[PDB]
C-alpha cells in the first residue's frame, strides 16, 4: 500500500485558466461570495466537490453589470476545480 | 465589478 | 461470490480526527510600485466571510494580510513542517491577482506549486492520505469568456 506523492490534492479555481475573475467592491469576489453561500447552505451535508459543482453552476449564470472599464460588461466567469482525491469528502458536523 |  | 469490490464508490476520507485541521488565508489587498498592479478593494469582504464558513465547518483559521512573498512561504513552511497527525484535513486560500501559474504577494510573483510542494507527501508526511485543498480567487490571465445561449 503506497499513495502518489501528489495524491489527495484539490485545486478550486474561480475562473479557467488563461481567463480573468471578477469581483465586487462591496460584496466581494463573484466566486468566494458563491462558495460561501454553498458552504453555509451544503458545507456539513454535501460532497465538497458537489459544492464546488453548485458553485461551478452559480457563478457561470452571473454577468458583469457594470464594469470600470466597459469591454467586461457582458461577459462572463466559469470556474474549475482540479481533483486529485481518491474518495469523498464530507464535512460532516463531528 | 472589478477585474482581479 | 468470490471477487470483493475493493474500490467501493461510497469510500469515504476518514473524518474523524481530534481537529478538523488548519485553514489558512492569504488575503492581498495592496501590492508594491514595482508590481504595477491595482489595489483588490472588496477583498476584505471575502476573507471575513472565509474565515466565517471554515469556522463553521470546524477548521482553525489563519487569516494574514498583505505579507510580503518571503512571509507567505514563511508561513507555508509553518504549516507543512507541523503535525497534521490528529487533523482531518488542510485548507489553504489565495485571494490575489495572478497569472500564467503564479499568484502575487505584496512585493513578488509566487508559482503555485511553491504553495503546493511544501504538502506532497515527501515532505508532510502527517497528511498523506488527507485531503489537501486549495482555493485561489484571482486572474489566471487575461481573456474575457463570452456570453452564448443554448439553442
Amino acid at each position: 500500500y503506497t499513495l502518489p506523492a501528489g495524491a489527495d490534492f484539490i485545486m478550486c479555481y474561480s475562473t479557467a485558466e488563461g481567463y480573468y475573475s471578477y469581483r465586487e467592491t462591496v460584496n466581494g469576489s463573484w466566486y468566494i461570495q458563491d462558495l460561501c453561500e454553498m458552504l453555509k447552505k451544503y458545507g456539513s451535508e454535501l460532497e465538497f466537490t458537489e459544492i464546488l459543482t453548485l458553485v461551478n453552476r452559480k457563478v457561470s449564470l452571473r454577468s458583469v453589470p457594470n464594469c470600470k472599464d466597459p469591454a467586461a460588461i457582458g461577459k462572463k466567469q466559469m470556474p474549475c476545480f482540479a481533483s486529485m482525491l481518491t474518495k469523498k469528502l464530507y464535512f460532516r458536523p463531528k | 465589478v472589478e477585474i482581479d | 461470490f468470490y471477487k470483493r469490490e475493493m474500490f467501493d464508490p461510497a469510500e469515504e476520507y476518514k473524518m474523524n480526527h481530534k481537529r478538523r485541521g488548519l485553514a489558512l488565508i492569504f488575503n492581498q489587498k495592496r501590492f508594491d510600485w514595482k508590481l504595477g498592479l491595482k489595489t483588490r478593494n472588496g477583498t476584505d469582504k471575502d476573507r471575513d466571510n472565509l474565515e466565517r464558513r471554515f469556522q463553521e465547518l470546524g477548521f482553525e483559521v489563519k487569516a494574514y494580510n498583505d505579507l510580503s512573498a518571503e512571509e507567505v512561504l514563511e508561513k507555508i513552511q509553518e504549516a507543512s513542517t507541523a503535525d497534521h497527525s490528529d487533523a482531518d484535513c488542510f485548507v489553504c486560500v489565495f485571494l490575489s491577482h495572478g497569472e500564467d501559474g503564479h499568484v502575487y504577494a505584496n512585493d513578488a510573483k509566487i508559482e503555485i506549486q511553491e504553495l503546493t510542494n511544501l504538502f506532497k507527501g515527501d515532505k508532510c508526511q502527517s497528511l498523506v492520505g488527507k485531503p489537501k485543498i486549495f482555493i485561489i480567487q484571482a486572474c489566471r490571465g487575461d481573456k474575457l469568456d463570452d456570453a452564448v445561449t443554448p439553442m
